[PDB]
């Protein structure tokens, strides 16, 4: 039996700090038909060839997708330290993974366009001695997710719960919608096969 | 306890300040890059909100006596809030002081000097300064010099006399001896063993540093005088002081403009890469990405995406009015920007690195408490900025980038010309700064009575700087008030220390990079070890004594002029042979 990539083809893709994760097990997947629906701009895979990803039996498959501008590709790379890799999303390289940056074409009408591209610029605790920053675990969520869920109306707007403080940066989306996918494979490994 | 209450008060102060300061800074930025009436009024309302909050919070910090505070950081932040300042004056005197300050600033800003023989030709400050910076005629410079001295500075004497007494009254109200002591207190710290510094100790420190530096200035002064004697025959004595109006600028602050008549050999052509930059199709974005690449090569972080999206790097094409002055902005909540209208030239190439050095220093201590996000003292930020432009300007860096051909030939003549130009810019201004601050300190203290302000001033001008006035000036004149920093109430010692520190940093960064040969040929690029020990000092902010921060990088607690003399060793050795026995 196969599995549907329809949940990632409907609705408005979430922002980077609130990315959406799909887990697939015991499915006959077709990756060649998924990337054909997008205008793939970048495909960089670690510990697996881009062609080698499409074939082979894995124990589990994971897809973390969010809305992310392609010109910010340099801030999502390994070895780069910044707000994106610390307060928003830190890729886990323990398992074979690939990162895809693709632009949604006009044909895809089931994907709604979010009003703005948004991310976090800081997430910390405050004390008389300064700021104690909080950093994401590889593949995990920011501790300031509950505060960020209130939404940001302007750039560098901050939300505070008395202990945690978070700041958000937003900017309007121009043209088509640019999306980011992180595909991780985990190795019984006969569950998920092409 | 009192310390726990101080800690929670500071926690809530930080919480509110982090929002109010960014709002004020954003309003100011929106005004500066887009000049209009609405932007000005929004800037004013944001500034008023911040000022009211800060005053109401400072009224609360007075309830925590510092004798019961032990932590060196809570006490440090409470010392900043508890300051009174001009609020110690008796209501009427504060308004009178504000009126005097505005009157002096307006009088300076509205200078106007007319030609004695051509009354139709009247020049403002800018067109008058352009005359001094390019003229080569004795009387044409002399009438400009005397006119500016007797037009703007002559009417600031009655205001300056009252300014001195009101500033002394408020400083004595702030538990100081005088206003010069108030200014000197910016260098005072507390420490355990040798990390403490006094405001009664800066005077002798700068005195001994100037005594160390004076033998180089004597050689440079003798060389410049020997060349000027040929430039202006029959007006300069073979062994006398240099006339005041012939030293390039209005006040003789910098001797750079003398380079054209002081260059050792006109045959040797200076390095210029503006033509190559235009030929390779460079832009503002390419210049700033090259600067970011240079700073990343030594292990410092890259720029935030908001820096690239929000900063203004070129003059707008929409015709918006912009205050075009190169500035670096730390607006608050992880928001760093640069405002400069760049062109494709070498000077802009160096200023990009300077401003990015400012930005990197700002990014370093971004996690400190609000009141402790500054340099260790007033000279650290500019020294850090300039120590990068020191390394960038080297032909080794340009050759590595490819901005000049790899077949470029480096001979000792070019090294001597480069060192001489730098000494004209750098060494030639230290005596001016030293004597100006010394005169101000003596005036505020009271060692110079009001009846002999000029008699002493020019006297010092002949003993420290070696400069003689062209015309006698009575006590109706106030020549030092003719300067910007004097009429506009600015401290001037910042420029004396920020040079002494500068080279003290550079040598420390060239010993760690394992540099071989002369110090002026040192490039710290592709050296993560130098960046590590640099960021060790940059991360401290204002939380430590500036002596501890100085030791973190330069491995010394005391400012020394030996690195500055070591930088200019080849020039000194050449100048000694050129002058012979003419020094004096
Ligand atoms: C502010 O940051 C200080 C130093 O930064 C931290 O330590 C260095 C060694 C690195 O690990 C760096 O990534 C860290 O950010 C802290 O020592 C200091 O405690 C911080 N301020 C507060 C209030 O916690
Ligand atoms: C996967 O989808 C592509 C889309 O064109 C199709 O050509 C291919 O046959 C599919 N492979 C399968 C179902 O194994
Ligand atoms: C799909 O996109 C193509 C290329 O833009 C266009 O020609 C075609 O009409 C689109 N189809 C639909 C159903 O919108
Ligand atoms: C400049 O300020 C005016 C004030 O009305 C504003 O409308 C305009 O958008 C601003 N220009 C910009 C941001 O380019
Ligand atoms: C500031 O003035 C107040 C009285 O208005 C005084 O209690 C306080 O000690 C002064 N602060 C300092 C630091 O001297
Ligand atoms: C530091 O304090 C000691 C002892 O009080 C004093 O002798 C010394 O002069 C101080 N250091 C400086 C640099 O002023
Ligand atoms: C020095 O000469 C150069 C040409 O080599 C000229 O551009 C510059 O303006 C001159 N400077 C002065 C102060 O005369
Ligand atoms: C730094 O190293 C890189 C690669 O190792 C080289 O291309 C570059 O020229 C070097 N920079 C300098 C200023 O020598
Ligand atoms: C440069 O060195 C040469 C020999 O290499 C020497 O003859 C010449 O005098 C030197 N010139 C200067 C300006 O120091
Ligand atoms: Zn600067």
């Amino acid at each position: 039996q196969e599995c549907d990539f329809t949940p990632m083809l409907t609705g408005t893709p979430p922002p980077i700090y609130n990315f959406k994760r799909l887990v697939f097990t015991n499915c006959n997947y077709n990756l060649t038909k998924l990337l054909s629906l997008f205008q793939v701009s970048e495909f960089s895979c670690h510990q697996v060839s881009p062609s080698s990803l499409a074939t082979g039996c894995y124990s589990s498959l994971t897809v973390d997708y969010f809305a992310y501008s392609t010109d910010m590709s340099s801030y999502l790379q390994p070895g780069s330290a910044g707000e994106i890799v610390q307060f928003n999303y830190k890729q886990d390289f323990s398992n074979p993974t690939c990162r895809v940056l693709a632009t949604v074409p006009q044909n895809l009408t089931t994907i709604t366009k979010p009003s703005n591209y948004a991310y976090l610029t800081e997430c910390y605790k405050t004390s008389a001695y300064g700021k104690n920053y909080l950093y994401n675990a590889p593949g995990g969520y920011t501790p300031c997710l509950s505060l960020a869920s209130r939404g940001f109306s302007t750039k560098y707007q901050s939300h505070s719960d008395g202990e945690l403080t978070t700041t958000g940066y937003i900017y309007p989306v121009t043209g088509n919608l640019q999306m980011a996918f992180i595909i991780s494979v985990q190795y019984d490994t006969n569950s998920v096969c092409p | 306890t009192t310390e726990e209450e101080a800690r929670r008060f500071l926690v809530k102060f930080n919480h509110e300040a982090e929002n109010l300061s960014h709002e004020s800074a954003l309003a100011s930025w929106d005004y500066n890059t887009n000049i209009t009436d609405e932007n000005a009024k929004k800037m004013n309302e944001a500034d008023n909100k911040w000022s009211d909050f800060y005053k109401e919070q400072s009224k609360i910090a007075q309830g925590f006596p510092l004798q019961e505070i032990k932590d060196p950081i809570i006490k440090l932040q409470l010392q900043i809030l508890q300051q009174n300042g001009s609020s110690v004056l008796t209501a009427e005197k504060r308004k009178r002081l504000s009126t005097i300050l505005t009157t002096m600033s307006t009088i300076y800003s509205t200078g106007k000097v007319c030609n004695p023989n051509n009354p139709q030709q009247c020049f403002t400050l800018s067109g008058l300064e352009d005359i001094m910076e390019k003229s080569k005629d004795y009387h044409e410079r002399l009438w400009v010099w005397e006119g500016w001295r007797s037009e703007v500075g002559k009417q600031l004497r009655p205001l300056y006399e009252e300014y001195v007494e009101l500033k002394n009254e408020m400083a004595r109200g702030n538990n100081y001896k005088d206003y010069g002591d108030y200014w000197r207190g910016d260098y005072e710290t507390e420490g355990e063993k040798g990390y403490n510094y006094s405001r009664n100790y800066l005077m002798e420190d700068v005195d001994r540093i100037f005594l160390e530096i004076k033998p180089l200035y004597e050689q440079l002064h003798a060389y410049v005088r020997a060349k000027l004697m040929k430039a202006y025959p029959s007006h300069i004595s073979p062994t006398g002081c240099l006339p005041a109006h012939l030293l390039g600028d209005m006040w003789g602050r910098f001797w750079t403009n003398l380079y054209n008549l002081t260059v050792p050999l006109e045959k040797e052509p200076n390095i210029d890469v503006t033509d190559t930059m235009k030929k390779q199709s460079w832009d503002a974005e390419k210049i700033f990405k090259e600067a970011e690449k240079f700073y990343s090569s030594v292990g410092l972080p890259n720029m935030t995406p908001g820096f690239w999206r929000d900063s203004m790097l070129t003059e707008p094409s929409d015709g918006r009015q912009v205050v075009c002055h190169p500035t670096a902005w730390d607006l608050g909540k992880n928001d760093f920007r640069i405002k400069m209208c760049t062109k494709v030239t070498m000077d802009d190439f160096l200023t990009a690195h300077h401003e990015m050095g400012h930005i990197q220093y700002d990014m370093a201590y971004a996690n400190q408490s609000y009141l402790l996000r500054n340099g260790a003292n007033e000279g650290f930020h500019e020294a850090v900025g300039e120590v990068m432009s020191l390394s960038v300007a080297t032909p080794k860096h340009l050759k590595g980038m490819g901005l000049l051909p790899s077949d470029f030939s480096e001979n000792n003549e070019t090294e001597i010309n480069f060192l001489l130009k730098q000494a004209l810019t750098i060494v030639g201004t230290l005596p001016f700064t030293y004597m100006l601050e010394k005169w101000r300190w003596m005036v505020f203290e009271g060692k110079i009575p009001k009846e002999q302000w000029m008699e002493k001033w020019w006297e010092m001008k002949r003993e420290i700087v070696g400069v003689v006035e062209p015309l006698p000036h009575d006590e109706t004149y106030c020549d030092p008030a003719s300067l910007f920093h004097v009429a506009n109430d600015y401290s001037f010692i910042r420029y004396f220390t920020r040079t002494i520190l500068e080279f003290q940093f550079q040598e420390a960064l060239c010993r760690t990079a394992k540099h071989q040969g002369p110090l002026h040929k040192c490039d710290i690029s592709n050296s993560t070890e130098a960046g590590k020990k640099l960021n060790d000092m940059l991360k401290l902010g204002k939380s430590t004594p500036w002596t501890y921060a100085l030791e973190k990088i330069a491995e010394t607690k005391e400012m020394d002029a030996k690195p500055l003399l070591n930088y200019f060793n080849p020039l000194f050795r050449w100048l000694k042979e050129q002058n012979g026995n003419s020094v004096g």
